[PDB]
């Protein structure tokens, strides 16, 4: 099974860059996986930040945060990192790193089905003026 | 009632422990990569879920294969090089006393002798600077190896720098890797993967200290085949590295003497400026913190109220009594006595300096009858390295006293390879299987 | 349909899976069995691998299961070899455990298969004689 | 962006009661929708994938149905551990939008 | 080569025709312009880029056939 | 039922027996065909043995007798090869004597078998075409 | 009696300047020349 653990600074200042890291065990970052970064602010709805393809490196960010989100991967450390520039008060939230995929028990994409997903414990980040 | 019948399957995922011969994979050197296959740019690993295996680092044949391959490569590298047969002559030596300190008195000898030339009816008179460890008195001296065997000179083009090497198994076999942290090398590993071959392993040769190695991902790890037995060495793996800076400061000079048709001997001409001792430096606070971690981990196996002592080496050959290594072609032997000297009881910028010596006639592996003459290196030399482990030995250990004393050890190079191949094993697949099934032919 | 990953069980991935699930990927294992002084050792290893492959293929051909990955036979299953029913074998066990259990009843089954296949060949020849 | 409306926003029920939660999308996304459960201060647990397939290890009481622009999650017999926030998520097209979260507590 | 032939169910045969249908994307030419107006080298040059997928299709088809045969013999 | 010995005809033990009796133990013979300077010679011998085995298997396969120890064919027996009847062959002669007798009519039979198998394969393909 | 089979309708591509046979022949000739000289006298004492 794939396990994910988040880490990063618990407090950041306004207008600074928030850097978070998520380390994965049981799988490889370079594999055919979609590594996801999501956030949830206190008492609000979940907001999907962005995603990156492990094998190809293609990145897709939320249009609202497309101008301030950067997702990268480190194969040597077996992890992936998120950078959020120009953080503000609204950015205070709990950030989660996730990944979901389909595991096939045969050959080619026709054989049975096995949906798998993993979400980390998450890290709370607060932005101070 | 069962009406079951034997049915055969080919390709079942079953394996057994086995021994085989692995081959190279790598991205002028003594460790020849010419006869080694290129490595795949994207290695593949398959994590086996629900598979718990059995591992034993002290019964791994890969260590033996690595030792044999390293020795074979070292022997092969020296074959097409000059043999210093004519160097066994009567030397006439004098003390060197030009701009020397109080600790380099008598270490260097200025020795003159007769030598052959390209024409076999002519002789020349030459001189060179030798080390006191190389010449034995017969004002007349001789090389230390002359009564044991004649032996060769390393060619000056080959480099001694280690290069990573990967070991990949043949078809029909597999390499299982234990991904469980805190795994002490023996017992069951729940978490296992399959690899085509291992990470790059540098064949670093050293004693009493493991240099340029791998670090434990979590904390200091202590391993021993039987920790109750005092005759078995203890391998300590650090969590963080400790930087060490070694240097030979003398501005050496090299000259060539033609001893025959297309044969040259490289002698030390003269030293420019002052003459001082080579030495190493290691930070004090970092070493104290590392020893604190080591004693904290040692208390787990040897009681919580036991006094833990670090003392000097017992004795023996210079190779095993001192931290011996090679820094850019020059062979250092250093006195790690300021490090392992302290006692621990249950409850700024200065650095420790190890002064130490250099040698030129080398018996690398534990063999007798084969040397290796290292030509001198020109100019000052300096190097920096990471300490990432120790090889310790427990002296005595009787129940009379409640104090445990540990001393540095080494000598055998298999312990150096064992610290790197502890989490790997080799198995062979068994694709034929039989089961009950309800057909009938 | 976007933001979804696809992964296939590779080589020995089905080692921890049950027998029934592991029996659906025999080809990935089957394909991997085939593929101066040091050259001698490398060539010896290659020759040994080829010899092992040929020995296995010869045994399969002698049992009459040539060219098949699954080949059910005519030999009845003696209850002395094992007592467990199919429910507790193909859905609650793995191939390694089965190999460990049955490792001491392997050769007699091979001999029975050989003699049975010889009998079938003789009977087929007699039938075709008419 | 595909917008999601989840109802009821907050529900109160006792142990053993049948609970129904509806989630509607601005456009057809079938069968691409998952149902997740989140306890206070903990990570989200996947209950249903593809809106009709029960995730491995989940109790059989949870079920999912619907299609088009209307999907339903049903808990046949509520349990003490079932009091949580339930969300509906889609992956047919970016961005991935979650529901507001239906909160089920003890009456 | 022999193992590749055997895995597809064509063991011990020189001409072994299979169950995989011919996708028109691989080649649109009819049998008249293939078996009577072309050579094996030209055909190999033509279809040199659609080879591995056919091999995988043959493998999966043979596996399915073996499974179905076992199920039939079970009755 | 005590004080009785059980001995099996081993390897070439049937070399002196008749053809019919010798044809009942083909497996024991079949299993035995497979299993610094001196290493070269040993490896050369092993490679030669493997090559011989593969050549024999290819010859068997080309005739349509793949995976069989007693495979009957469709080629009629020309009377010019041997006039003896079955009574004086399978019950009053040995395989070595038969090999000595028919040692000069071997290759033509092989060619006939090859051509016959090719024709059979073509006809089978034509039949399946319908 | 060497055998030659003339292939009709076959038009091949040839390039003399990138032939590995030349390299193999050069290596073999050098190896044979080196091998021939091994069991022969070495004239070390002639340097006088
Ligand atoms: C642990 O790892 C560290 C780093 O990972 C090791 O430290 C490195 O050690 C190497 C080798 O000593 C060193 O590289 C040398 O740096 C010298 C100074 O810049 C260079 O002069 C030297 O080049 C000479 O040697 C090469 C062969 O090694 C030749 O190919 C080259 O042409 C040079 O040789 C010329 O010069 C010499 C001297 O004048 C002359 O005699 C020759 O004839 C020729 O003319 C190397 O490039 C790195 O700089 C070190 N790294 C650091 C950070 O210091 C350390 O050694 C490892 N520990 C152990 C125990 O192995
Ligand atoms: C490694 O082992 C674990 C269990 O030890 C495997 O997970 C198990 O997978 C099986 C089948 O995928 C699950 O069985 C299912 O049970 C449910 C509920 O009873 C049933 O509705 C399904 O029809 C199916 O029978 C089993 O529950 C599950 N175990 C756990 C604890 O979740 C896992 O698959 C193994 N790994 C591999 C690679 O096979
Ligand atoms: C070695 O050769 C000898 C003879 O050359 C073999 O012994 C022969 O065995 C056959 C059958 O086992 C005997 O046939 C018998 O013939 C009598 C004739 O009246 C018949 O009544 C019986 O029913 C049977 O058919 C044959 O007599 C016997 N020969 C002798 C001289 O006794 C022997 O078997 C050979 N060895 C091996 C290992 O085959
Ligand atoms: C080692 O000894 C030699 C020979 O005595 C020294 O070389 C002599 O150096 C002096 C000047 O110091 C010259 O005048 C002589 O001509 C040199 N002799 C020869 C034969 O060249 C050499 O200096 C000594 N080296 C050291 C380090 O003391
Ligand atoms: C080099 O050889 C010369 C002679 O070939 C040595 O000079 C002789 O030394 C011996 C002492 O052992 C005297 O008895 C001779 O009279 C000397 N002969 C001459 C011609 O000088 C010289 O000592 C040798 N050099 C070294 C360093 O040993
Ligand atoms: C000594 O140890 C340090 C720390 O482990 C090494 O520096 C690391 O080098 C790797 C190169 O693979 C980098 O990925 C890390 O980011 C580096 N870490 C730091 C903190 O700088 C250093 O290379 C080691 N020295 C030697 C000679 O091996
Ligand atoms: C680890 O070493 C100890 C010390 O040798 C072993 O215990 C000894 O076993 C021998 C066997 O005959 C006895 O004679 C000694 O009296 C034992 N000494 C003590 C202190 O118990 C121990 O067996 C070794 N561990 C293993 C697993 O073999
Ligand atoms: C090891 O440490 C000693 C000091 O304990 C260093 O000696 C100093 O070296 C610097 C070189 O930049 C000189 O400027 C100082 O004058 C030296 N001080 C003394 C007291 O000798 C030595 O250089 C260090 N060596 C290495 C290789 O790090
Ligand atoms: C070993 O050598 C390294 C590099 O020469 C030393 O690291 C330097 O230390 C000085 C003084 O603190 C700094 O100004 C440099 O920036 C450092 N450079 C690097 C690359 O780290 C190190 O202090 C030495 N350690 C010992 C124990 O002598
Ligand atoms: C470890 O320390 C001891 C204690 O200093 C060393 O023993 C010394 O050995 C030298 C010989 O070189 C004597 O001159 C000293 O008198 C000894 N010390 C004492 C207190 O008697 C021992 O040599 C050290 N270990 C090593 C390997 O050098
Ligand atoms: C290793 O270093 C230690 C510490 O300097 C040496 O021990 C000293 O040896 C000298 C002998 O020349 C004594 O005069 C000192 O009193 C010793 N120091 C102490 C603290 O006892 C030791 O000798 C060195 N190793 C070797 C092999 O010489
Ligand atoms: C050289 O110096 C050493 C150390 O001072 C001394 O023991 C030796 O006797 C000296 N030899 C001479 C002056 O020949
Ligand atoms: C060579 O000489 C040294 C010192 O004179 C001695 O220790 C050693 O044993 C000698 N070697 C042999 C083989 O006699
Ligand atoms: C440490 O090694 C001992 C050696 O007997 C073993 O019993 C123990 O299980 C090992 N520890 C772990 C965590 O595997
Ligand atoms: C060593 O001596 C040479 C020759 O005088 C000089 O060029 C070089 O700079 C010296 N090296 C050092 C480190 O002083
Ligand atoms: C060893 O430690 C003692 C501390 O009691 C100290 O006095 C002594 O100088 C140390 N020796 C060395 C060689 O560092």
């Amino acid at each position: 099974q794939v396990q994910l653990q988040e880490s990063g600074p618990g407090l950041v200042k306004a207008s600074e860059t928030l850097s978070l890291t998520c380390a994965v065990s049981g799988a490889s970052v370079s594999g055919n996986y979609y590594w996801n970064w999501i956030r949830q602010s206190p008492g609000k709805e979940l907001e999907w930040i962005g995603n990156i393809h492990g094998n190809s490196g293609t990145t897709t960010y939320n249009p609202s945060l497309e101008s301030r989100v950067t997702i990268s991967t480190d194969t040597s450390k077996n992890q992936f990192s998120l950078k959020l520039t120009s953080v503000t008060g609204a950015d205070t939230a709990t950030y989660f790193c996730a990944t979901q995929f389909k595991k096939y028990w045969g050959l080619s994409v026709s054989s049975p089905f096995s949906f798998s997903d993993s979400w980390g414990q998450g890290v709370l980040v607060s932005v101070s003026s | 009632a069962e009406n079951l019948w034997v049915t055969v399957y080919y390709g079942v995922p079953v394996w057994k422990d086995a021994e085989t011969t692995l081959f190279c994979a790598s991205d002028h050197n003594v460790w020849a990569t010419h006869a080694c296959v290129p490595t795949d740019p994207n290695p593949q690993e398959i994590h086996l879920e629900n598979v718990t295996e059995e591992f034993n680092m002290w019964k791994n044949n890969m260590v033996e294969q690595m030792h044999t391959d390293i020795i074979s490569l070292w022997d092969q590298s020296l074959k097409p090089c000059v043999k210093l047969t004519p160097l066994c002559v009567t030397l006439q030596c004098t003390n060197v006393t030009n701009n020397i300190t109080d600790d380099m008195r008598g270490e260097l000898k200025n020795c003159s002798f007769n030598m052959t030339t390209e024409l076999r009816d002519k002789k020349q008179k030459v001189y060179s600077l030798f080390y006191r460890l190389d010449v034995v008195q017969i004002k007349e001296y001789r090389l230390i190896n002359c009564n044991t065997s004649a032996c060769t000179q390393a060619c000056p083009k080959v480099s001694f720098e280690p290069i990573p090497i990967h070991y990949c198994a043949p078809a029909g076999f597999a390499i299982l890797k234990c991904k469980d942290k805190k795994f002490n090398g023996t017992g069951p590993c729940p978490s296992v993967s399959t690899v085509q071959c291992t990470h790059g392993i540098k064949p670093v040769v050293s004693t009493q200290l493991l240099l340029n190695g791998s670090l434990a991902e979590e904390e200091v790890m202590i391993r021993s085949e039987n920790i109750t037995n005092n005759a078995k060495n203890i391998l300590v793996q650090f969590n963080t590295p400790v930087q060490i800076n070694c240097t030979r400061p003398n501005n050496n000079t090299r000259k060539s003497i033609r001893i025959g048709p297309g044969q040259a001997f490289y002698a030390t001409g003269d030293i420019i400026g002052d003459i001082r001792q080579a030495h190493c430096n290691v930070s004090k606070a970092t070493w104290n913190e590392t020893l604190g971690k080591v004693v904290k981990q040692l208390r787990k196996h040897f009681g919580n109220n036991t006094i833990i002592r670090f003392a000097n080496s017992s004795g023996g050959d210079l190779e095993v009594t001192t931290h011996s290594f090679n820094c850019g072609g020059e062979f250092f032997y250093c006195n790690t006595s300021g490090l392992f000297n302290s006692t621990w009881i249950s409850n700024s910028n200065d650095s420790i300096t190890l002064p130490c010596r250099i040698k030129q006639i080398i018996n690398m592996w534990q063999r007798i009858g084969q040397c290796m003459y290292a030509p001198p290196i020109q100019g000052v030399i300096r190097c920096v390295s990471n300490i990432t482990g120790l090889i310790l030995t427990r002296d005595g250990g009787s129940t009379n006293s409640t104090t445990e004393t540990f001393r540095p050890g080494g000598g055998d190079m298999r312990d150096n390879w064992r610290s790197e191949l502890y989490k790997y094993k080799v198995v062979k697949i068994e694709p034929l299987g039989v089961a009950p099934t309800r057909c009938k032919r | 349909a976007v933001g979804i990953g696809a992964v296939f069980l590779g080589f020995l991935g089905a080692a921890g899976s049950t027998m029934g699930a592991a029996s659906m990927t025999l080809t990935v294992q089957a394909r991997n069995l085939l593929s101066t002084v040091w050259g001698i050792k490398q060539l010896q290893a290659r020759v040994l691998a080829v010899e092992r492959y040929l020995r296995d293929q010869q045994l399969l051909g002698i049992w009459g299961c040539s060219g098949k990955l699954i080949c059910c036979t005519n030999v009845p299953w003696n209850s002395s070899w094992s007592n467990r029913n199919l429910s507790e074998i193909w859905d609650n066990m793995t191939w390694l455990q089965w190999d460990k259990e049955i490792s001491n009843y392997t050769q007699i089954i091979y001999g029975l298969l050989e003699e049975s296949q010889n009998q079938q060949e003789k009977n087929e020849q007699d039938l075709l004689a008419l | 962006d595909i917008q999601m409306t989840q109802s009821p926003r907050s529900l109160s029920a006792s142990v053993g009661d049948r609970v129904t939660i509806t989630c509607r999308a601005s456009q057809d996304i079938s069968p691409d929708l998952n149902w997740y459960q989140q306890k206070p201060g903990g990570p989200l647990k996947l209950l249903i994938y593809d809106a009709s397939n029960l995730q491995g290890g989940v109790p059989s009481r949870f079920s999912g149905s619907g299609s088009g622009t209307e999907f339903t999650l049903t808990i046949s017999s509520l349990q003490p551990e079932d009091f949580a926030t339930y969300y509906c998520l889609q992956y047919n097209g970016y961005p991935w939008t979650f529901g507001q979260g239906t909160k089920v507590d003890h009456k």
